[PDB]
């Protein structure tokens, strides 16, 4: 019985990296697993085999910094259904194009304080192999009690932001990335950071 | 910095020339960029040479594409080429690396079919505006 390809095979970008989802084949014993690859670079093209998910039993592959891989330009991703001595046909997901399609990641939010100066950088841990891509970020401030929130203005990555505090409990920060290459893209919020004050 | 507008325009141009490349057969003998093509592995004033001279073969490529559609397409990402090209021209200043780069550069034109000249230049495009060009203008 041949082995019914995966379903639902798709590639998408989440904080700054890629992924390939699918699903289970139709008629398939759990207990398979699964084949990778995507393409190379469009002038030296062909379908290359991802070594971490090869055989996986996961239902997901990090798409992200492979070898001989273009993000420059777009690339498909592949995967089969595979058993020994039995291998469902490939089934490719969509070109995925990152300078326009990647999503960017929250900050993670470096925070000091001085007496009256409290100061919110973002920093990224960011894929080794990603473009140099222009990120701002925005923080979002509030008394923990008192609703309403202070938006500053949006900010480069690589300066802080100051915030100058008044006497006054719980305070909070919370921050999210920008990225605009053509259309500008927005990251959820970071998990609030709050503190005694 | 490349702006939403500059951008959205390359990328018109880009998938334009992708799409008429799937008509044509655009194999090449050699390929044109060479396969670890960056900067970084020159000089930093060896950097701006090279960059001026992906752009000149782009600008040629590009400025022989063929057809009123192309043509049309590729009107406003010329005109935005020629203008980052004059401004590295305006801030620029025994054979190893460059010197064997910049010959690949040339010598492609005389060796290789339109198609495929067509076809490395157009995937080498948003390479080119994104990292080639930040890493000149960062270094100086
Ligand atoms: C606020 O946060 C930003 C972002 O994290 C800080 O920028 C980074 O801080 C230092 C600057 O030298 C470095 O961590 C980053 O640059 C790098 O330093 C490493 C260590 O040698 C090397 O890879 C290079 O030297 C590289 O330049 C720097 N990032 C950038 C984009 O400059 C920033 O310092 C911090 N606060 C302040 C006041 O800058
Ligand atoms: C893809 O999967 C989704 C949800 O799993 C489903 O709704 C959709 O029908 C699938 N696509 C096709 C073409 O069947």
């Amino acid at each position: 019985p041949r082995l019914a390809p995966p379903q639902n095979v798709t590639l998408l970008s989440q904080n700054f990296s890629v992924y390939l989802t699918w699903l289970p084949g139709l008629g398939n014993p759990q207990d398979v697993t699964y084949f990778v690859a995507y393409q190379s670079s469009p002038t030296r093209r062909r379908w290359r085999e991802v070594e971490e998910c090869a055989g996986t039993k996961e239902l997901l592959c990090s798409m992200m910094c492979l070898k001989k891989q273009d993000l420059y330009n777009k690339f498909k991703g592949r995967v089969r259904t595979v058993s020994p001595s039995s291998k469902s046909p490939w089934v490719e997901s969509e070109y995925l194009d990152y300078l326009f399609e990647v999503e960017p990641a929250p900050p993670v939010l470096v925070l000091t304080q001085t007496e009256e100066i409290l100061s919110a950088n973002a920093t990224y841990q960011l894929p080794p192999c990603m473009p140099p891509l222009d990120l701002k970020y925005e923080v979002a401030f509030w008394k923990e009690g008192a609703g309403n929130k202070t938006l500053f203005p949006v900010t480069p990555h690589g300066q802080p932001v100051q915030i100058t505090l008044q006497p006054a409990e719980h305070h909070c920060l919370s921050a999210r990335t920008i990225y605009t290459f053509s259309v500008p893209k927005y990251s959820k919020f970071s998990k609030p950071t709050c503190f005694l004050l | 910095s490349l702006s939403p507008q500059e951008l959205a325009s390359f990328k018109k141009a880009r998938d334009a020339l992708e799409e008429s490349l799937k008509l044509k057969n655009w194999s090449c003998s050699s390929p044109v960029f060479p396969g670890n093509w960056d900067l970084r592995l020159l000089q930093v004033r060896e950097r701006p040479v090279a960059l001026e001279a992906e752009l000149a073969l782009t600008l040629k490529v590009l400025e022989a594409a063929a057809g009123p559609a192309l043509e049309d397409v590729l009107d406003q990402p010329l005109h935005t080429l020629h203008h980052i090209l004059s401004q590295l021209q305006a801030c620029i200043q025994p054979r190893g690396r460059l010197h064997h780069w910049l010959h690949r550069l040339q010598e492609a034109p005389k060796k290789e079919s339109a198609g495929c000249l067509e076809a490395s230049v157009t995937f080498n495009l948003f390479r080119l505006l994104t990292r080639d060009l930040k890493y000149v203008a960062d270094g100086n």
